């Protein structure tokens, strides 16, 4: 997709719209310099730089180095997707919120527009707690002269995050609008990237004093080249199966299945459940097992690590068990005349498939999990161990990279 | 449940560089046009 991209920019509707892309871009790594009007930013990082608040290891590079410095894009774009799952988990429980978002896709405005106004609570909820225990509970520690620890900064900084997560929101509702894409995904896979990039060079100056090298920079980061190289062939991989038809318009061709369908779904949803359990016990500095339960699951370190294998990989499976392709498949299969060699419908059309999506997303997600262990043994090997990257954030430098030259073709495919 | 690679086929399998030199060129031209953005909100402000 190297000279085709090119040739994909020389299309002046699909050129047009990678810009205005880029103006929220700008807009946004600006957003993501914008200190708090009552914290010293000049005294919130480093407690946030450290094994004690680096726990905040993980909304830091997410957000986009927000966190530490406690930008207005501090929390990030996160309080929309802790949402995506409770409402992920009000999806099935409640049977007619997809019949809401099926039955055309202006029923799942509605989904979007209560996930946003939630999604503008939640972080008017978050912002409401790291004020209540951290920040404040110390004194004027983290803050400016003369404000107050009480209400009136715990005021100040409500509306800091509230048109500071609004804004990183509308961010995606304005591209998504009017530009290219969904400017979500976009918007996570940037702040990793720009997380991913000085301590490079960091790194070459170092390659200059003593520090690390050339040759522990190079396993590094061909490393980086065999996740490009693999992944992709992983994504458009699957397994083809013969069919017939006998004596309406229509397709009569073979059908096949990704042994992965979606390398982002289940592992960014899986970065997810990664987060409550952290920053649930991550505010509490006194009582010691808050504090192992925050430093454990830290999946920069071999256990959370663990977890974070896990946890990646079993979300690619049961995300590649939820959603109804299978059954829509089945019914096309149905109303036009078509059939799979030796096969019966009904019970052994169930079994024949729950022999397949056994066998793929095995090898598969495993992947995925190995996908999510090694640079911490890399950060356990080499010469840089930084929250970046604990493997969480190449995969997706891979990712968006990938599904945009994935869906720009698909794009280009239907004029 | 050891599934076998057999009717199995990918309608890709040399587009490996072309396709892996894409996912190159789309990040090496992501933190370039991020950093592109704290390096200009440093001129004015200077």
């Amino acid at each position: 997709m190297v000279k085709a991209f090119w040739s994909a920019l020389q299309i002046p509707e699909l050129r047009q719209r990678v810009l205005f892309t880029l103006l929220v871009l700008a807009a946004y790594r600006l957003g993501a310099f914008i200190p708090t009007p009552g914290v010293d930013l000049d005294k919130i990082q480093e407690f946030l730089r450290t094994a004690q608040g680096g726990v905040f290891g993980i909304i830091n590079l997410f957000s986009g180095g927000n966190f530490e410095r406690f930008s207005i894009f501090a929390l990030g774009i996160m309080p929309y997707i802790t949402a995506a799952i409770i409402m992920q988990i009000l999806v099935t429980v409640v049977p007619a919120l997809e019949k809401l978002s099926k039955e055309g896709e202006e029923g799942r405005r509605i989904i979007n527009q209560y996930t946003r106004i939630g999604g503008i609570a939640l972080g008017a909820f978050q912002g409401f707690f790291l004020a209540t225990a951290f920040l404040g509970a110390e004194g004027g520690r983290f803050l400016l002269p003369g404000w107050s620890p009480g209400p009136f900064f715990w005021f100040v900084v409500v509306v800091t995050q509230v048109a500071g997560i609004a804004l990183l929101l509308w961010m995606a509702e304005r591209i998504t609008e009017y530009g290219i894409g969904n400017g979500t995904s976009l918007i996570i896979f940037a702040g990793i990237v720009v997380e991913w990039l000085p301590q490079i060079l960091r790194t070459i100056g170092l390659i200059r004093t003593g520090e690390v090298n050339l040759v522990a920079f190079l396993f590094f980061l061909a490393f980086i080249v065999l996740a490009f190289a693999g992944m992709a062939a992983v994504q458009q991989a699957e397994r083809r199966i013969p069919v017939q038809y006998a004596r309406y318009g229509g397709q009569a061709t073979y059908i096949p299945i990704k042994l992965n369908a979606a390398g982002v779904i289940p592992i960014i949803f899986a970065a997810a459940i990664l987060q409550i359990p952290i920053f649930l016990a991550a505010p509490f500095q006194d009582n010691p097992v808050l504090q192992g339960i925050a430093n454990f699951f830290n999946p920069t370190r071999p256990s959370g690590l663990f977890i974070e294998v896990l946890l990646v990989i079993l979300f690619t499976y049961v995300y590649t068990a939820v959603q109804f392709d299978p059954k829509r498949i089945a019914e096309s299969l149905r109303e036009y005349g078509g059939f799979i060699p030796g096969i019966r419908p009904g019970e052994p059309t169930v079994k024949f498939l729950e022999h397949i999506v056994s066998r793929l997303t095995l090898w598969g997600a495993l992947f995925l999990g190995l996908v999510t262990l090694l640079p911490q043994i890399i950060q356990n090997l080499t010469g840089i161990h930084s929250i970046a990257f604990s493997g969480i954030g190449l995969l997706i430098v891979v990712g968006v990279a990938l599904d945009t030259l994935r869906q720009v073709e698909s794009q280009l495919m239907l004029r | 449940a050891r599934a076998e690679l057999a009717r199995v086929t990918w309608p890709t399998r040399e587009q490996v560089v072309e396709g892996t030199q894409a996912i190159l060129l789309f990040t090496l031209a992501f933190m370039v046009i991020l950093g592109l953005y704290d390096t200009v909100f440093r001129f004015l402000i200077g």
